[PDB]
């Protein structure tokens, strides 16, 4: 109903979001791998950590769609729907931040193969937006099973 | 792609630009103007084409080194300054941004020319959107930092010029003539980037696009080999705008730069380019020329497009270079060296 | 000028040749490479009647 | 109806996520051919990443078909939509990052063709966004007909 | 009666694809031309890759046309529009990733004569993206004249 | 009522199609024409293949304006609709094809006269999708209309 | 009612179209003239060529004008509407072709007298659309009220 | 009802199309001026063609007014909405054709005062547009007055 | 009702108008003055033309208020609405054209200080505008005050 | 009601009005001031011109709050909210436009120190908006006062 449209809004908009986080370091990584070999394994984590946010968001949706009734009422659908909304785009904006920080943290790597664990660092403060986000969509889910209560 | 704009602007700038290609300078001309060692019978052929005219304007029983310049001068005012009268829209602004790129060299140059106390009449032809009667010689004669500035604010759309010239304050492109110009060189590229920006959604460039590439590696290329055999800087950008880093590296750029006849860098790069390592200075000159003149003549029949106008403006300042050199050779009445291969390219 | 250079040109140029003779109203004056050539330095056409016009 | 939409959605977006993907990889593709002519094996499996988003793509669809209601309701079809763009923009996220990291792979393997298998390893981690969303448009489907007409 | 505007969809849509295939190829193949002229008979075979799609585009189109009748029922309309839809835009979409690889693989013809057919080849990978959509389309049409129930 | 949106949609899209086609070829061939005085006949060719779609859509807009009823029939009215729309905007997409190629084409000619045959042929790839919008109209519009009062 | 803006919309549309057409050829034409004071003859006859297109819209607006009228038949509405489009959006893109290759014309005749003609050429199959719309448009007006509007 | 906005919209479209113009001409007569002060009388006679059309305007519409009543019929309403577009398109159209060649006109001027002319002869071109728009007004709201029906 | 907004159009539109006017001769002016410090007096001349047009505007508005009555009739409210539109849009209109002439008039001032009285001739034919929304306006208004009564 | 609507159109408007013309002149005012410090004084008077209208503003939403009660009819409603959008879009408008002027003329101070009273010349000719607008909104203010019906 409308949460079928929250569990597509939790899988779709954290994906969104760790795709352009990916295609930008992306770039940076591809670069300078052929250029230095043992910079491969600093690259590697950018890249991943961006991926974990859509597994939350796929969890998530599993929930909204069994918890679907029959014919719910228009005040169910919104609080099944809010959950879904709460985990896809706060996915979207973290996939933004690691991706910003990633592409210019490849050009840290290539000087500094010693602040490795810097760079992680300023990558770790986005994914508390992902952590915002599971745990409100959680409460919601829930309490959003009600199946119908105008 | 292209075209799917409707402009009344457009209309006029592709019309004229159009109509200085068909006049200009064909193989069989070339043929024939390389031939000569009258001076008098270099003018009677000349004339025909669409640079031609100038000559007959005024003419003399002698040629000299001073008349070849005022020539191709006065072609300029007409190619370059008249049309933006005759334009506005966006258009006009285009006219106006790439004779702001070569502006920024050209004053530089002018700038450097009055510590040395060069004259103002004494700067030889180069595309402006305001010939030696106006903006030129205003900032030509002032030395002062401050005064540069507000020549540009008159001029509309405002000249890449204040940024150049409030760096150059705070030596960010050192004091020696040949770093500053590196870095302006760079500035140049940055900006024509940018101008590329703006312009590209309504018309789509493809000739242009791939010129504006290849152009850029070119000039990294023209100021490693600068360089070569004499000093380099490291931290200082001589290494210029590249398109990506994958293409081409800044690293292999600055150390083809040092001083040790290290081209083999150039020659693993070049796979399909026709520069390659060479020890041969000039034979590197004919091959770069060359490559800058090819995607100018596939636009030239490709039309209603902002692309066109690009490479033509480019490609007139080959023009003028390659018709000087010719004339000047004939004038004191040797026959042409490296001139002969570029003539056709 | 023109229509009096022109009046001559037709009265007297027979004597100079047959095919020499053109109508030609104002001076005619070619330089273009050494296929059009007009001056008593090299000339490829001319006046076929020998004639000289001063203006002051 | 709305079901019928559902996978219309489903084969539209996955189509231009593949066809950005392929697109972006190909011009990267066409201009590696220049700068070395031993590559043509390397540089084409790229491409056939993204090509197995799309018969993904399909089988939701051909599932949503079977799975059509009687005369349906305004919930039913949503349900059935919702299924389509969970699949649908989940591969236009993936595509999109396929493209952008295989273009700049192909400069990877001109200067190193060693260190390309490195390069597929980041196109592999871009597939699982499209996955997520194609698991959870089955559950969607599977729910739709279920509670006999929703 | 919304099928009819099925018919429509899909044969404009896609034509439209096919219209963009050939306009930014086209544009590639007249610059080669001039470079290097011997390239002409490599040139033409990737153009003519962008005019298949409409012809399953036609079909789609007759097929439904005689099953539409003079009036029809609701549901049937609704599905037969939604089918319309999935070839359509798919096939839009086909075309532009089409146009875009053809421009560049016939700039790698004129510096180098060699792996012309590796360019050809990313072009049919298009194709599936139009073929899949067709299937689920042709599926749904024949179902959907019962007037009520697909 | 919906056959006057028709008979509009027909005649409107056709023509615009092939001023685009017009227009753009129409500058390619002035500017040759003065940098080369003798391929007069050749340049020509091209600007003049597109406009022919016009004559098709002729037909089919007579058909519906003799046919645009008093007041229309929903059922029949939509049908009446769709048909216009197929040959128009098929039109459109042949046009487009037809002016890009158009233009780049007399570059093809000004450089060397011996391609002049291959310009040509890159039109007529697109032109089948004018042919294509028709068929499908021509079958639509002969149920629809039922003459004046639908 | 749909009569009233079936008038309003021939009168528009076709000026339009003309004004561009006129105005776009204009700029060229005073360049041309002081660049080449000989061919002002020549120069001059793609601006009058514009002109003509605002003629026959206007023909079919004055024939609308009388048939105007919310005291008579829906059926003179939809008539007078579907006569007001047809040649009012065909004049228009005709104003477009015209002013397009117009403007480019002005070199043709300054650098070749001769094939000037040829650009007279592509103007003079431009002008079909003026015709198209205008043949439909005429047809529409003697339905609306018999014998072209008594 | 709709006469009112006739009224209304005549004085929009009519003033708008003269400020263009006379703006468009102004900065360039004003500019080549400073050249030749010889120029006035030649300057002023672009302007005044456009100063023309938004009086011819003021005819129609004060007109309008004296036959706008308290309240009246729906027809006499539609007629005078009409009357007013009339004026409304000339006004914009003849406008902004004229402000395009003026501004041009003033570089024939400047360099060969002795082809004045043939400048003349395009803006006189324009003019015709003005008195189409007045013409058809003037004749829809003699019209337009004669009440009932609805 | 439609009072309230036959106020809002009168006092927007020619405020924004006659606000760019003076906006855009101030620049002028303020920049002419470094080169030329005694031609002041002249240039303001035309700046203050546009300002009067508002208080016109503002006029209309005022009696259209007072004059709104809460029994509603469409036909009286439309010519309220109608009136203030003209003195808006006109005044608009002027607003652009003296800024622009004017602005571009300065340098004409400045090499030519004699003559500048031609660069006011020009100006001044576009203040015709707010003159013929004036007139129009008084009139409409004159009917409009009734009391929106039926 | 429809008055706290009125009430946020004056108070916002002119504020935005205001704003502009604070940020504007004060850019170039800091940028004069370290070549010229002399003239501070002189700088000073154009951004402080700006703030007179500003003030005008705040004295009609003050007004405005004592005069709406707690409750108003629609009648009343319409004539504050007509009454509301006089000063704060006049406002806008001649703030807006004394920033421009404002700006460009701290560069004419610069120069010429004494012309400063000419640019402030300028400046006061946008004022009269603000001004008349201010009037014409109080005398509707105070007539509307009364409330449920005025």
């Amino acid at each position: 109903f409308f949460g079928a449209i929250g569990c597509a809004s939790a899988i779709i908009f954290t994906s969104l979001g760790a795709a352009y986080g990916t295609a930008k370091s992306g770039v940076g990584i591809c670069a300078t791998c052929v250029l230095r070999p043992d910079l491969l394994f600093k690259n590697i984590v950018p890249v991943i950590m961006a991926g974990i946010i859509a597994i939350y968001g796929l969890v998530v949706s599993v929930l909204v769609c069994y918890s679907l009734g029959q014919k719910q009422a228009l005040y169910t659908g919104f609080i099944q729907l809010g959950a879904g909304l709460s985990v896809g785009l706060s996915g979207l904006a973290a996939g933004f931040a690691i991706g910003i920080v990633g592409d210019a943290g490849v050009r840290g790597s290539s000087q500094q193969p010693r602040l490795f664990v810097g760079m992680i660092l300023i990558l770790i403060f986005a994914e508390v937006l992902g952590l915002y986000g599971l745990i409100v969509a959680l409460l919601l889910n829930s309490r959003a099973t009600q199946d119908v209560v105008c | 792609m292209e075209g799917v704009y409707f402009n009344i602007d457009n209309g006029f700038i592709e019309g004229v630009v159009r109509g200085y290609r068909n006049g200009l300078l064909s193989n069989n001309q070339y043929i024939n103007l390389t031939q000569c060692d009258t001076l008098e019978d270099l003018k009677l052929q000349l004339s025909s084409t669409d640079y031609g005219n100038f000559l007959s304007s005024v003419s003399s029983e002698s040629l000299t080194t001073s008349l070849i310049q005022e020539y191709a001068s006065s072609k300029l005012y007409h190619e370059f300054n008249y049309i933006r009268d005759q334009s506005s829209g966006s258009t006009r602004k285009f006219m106006d941004y790439i004779t702001y790129g070569y502006m920024i060299d050209n004053v530089a140059l002018m700038i450097t020319g009055t510590i040395h106390d060069r004259d103002k009449g004494e700067i030889l032809q180069r595309c402006h959107p305001l010939g030696w009667f106006d903006t030129l010689p205003t900032l030509s004669v002032a030395t002062d930092l401050e005064s540069l500035y507000e020549t540009v604010l008159v001029d509309t759309p405002l000249a890449p010029y204040f940024k150049n010239c409030f760096d150059t304050a705070e030596e960010l492109d050192d004091m020696n003539i040949e770093i500053i110009r590196n870095k302006l060189y760079k500035a140049y590229l940055e900006d024509f980037y940018n101008f590329v920006t703006e312009e590209i959604p309504e018309p789509a460039k493809e000739c242009m696009q791939t010129l504006l590439g290849f152009e850029a590696d070119r000039r990294s290329i023209n100021i490693a080999l600068n360089s070569l055999q004499s000093s380099d800087i490291d931290p200082d950008l001589k290494s210029d705008l590249l398109p990506n880093i994958g293409k081409l590296y800044p690293l292999a750029t600055f150390h083809l730069a040092q001083a040790q006849d290290f081209e083999g860098v150039r020659a693993a790069l070049a796979n399909v380019y026709e520069y390659r390592g060479f020890l041969e200075t000039g034979n590197l000159e004919d091959h770069f020329y060359q490559l800058e003149m090819e995607l100018c003549r596939d636009a030239f029949t490709q039309q209603f497009a902002i692309s066109t106008v690009w490479a033509w403006m480019k490609s007139k300042e080959q023009e003028v270079r390659n018709i000087t050199w010719i004339a000047e050779c004939i004038a004191q009445n040797q026959r042409e060296r490296i001139n002969n291969y570029i003539s056709v390219y | 000028l023109s229509k009096c250079k022109s009046e001559l040109i037709d009265a007297f140029g027979f004597l100079g040749g047959n095919a020499f003779m053109k109508d030609k109203k104002g001076k005619i004056n070619k330089q273009d490479t050494s296929l059009h050539q007009y001056a008593s330095l090299v000339d490829t056409e001319y006046e076929p009647f020998v004639m000289y016009i001063i203006n002051l």
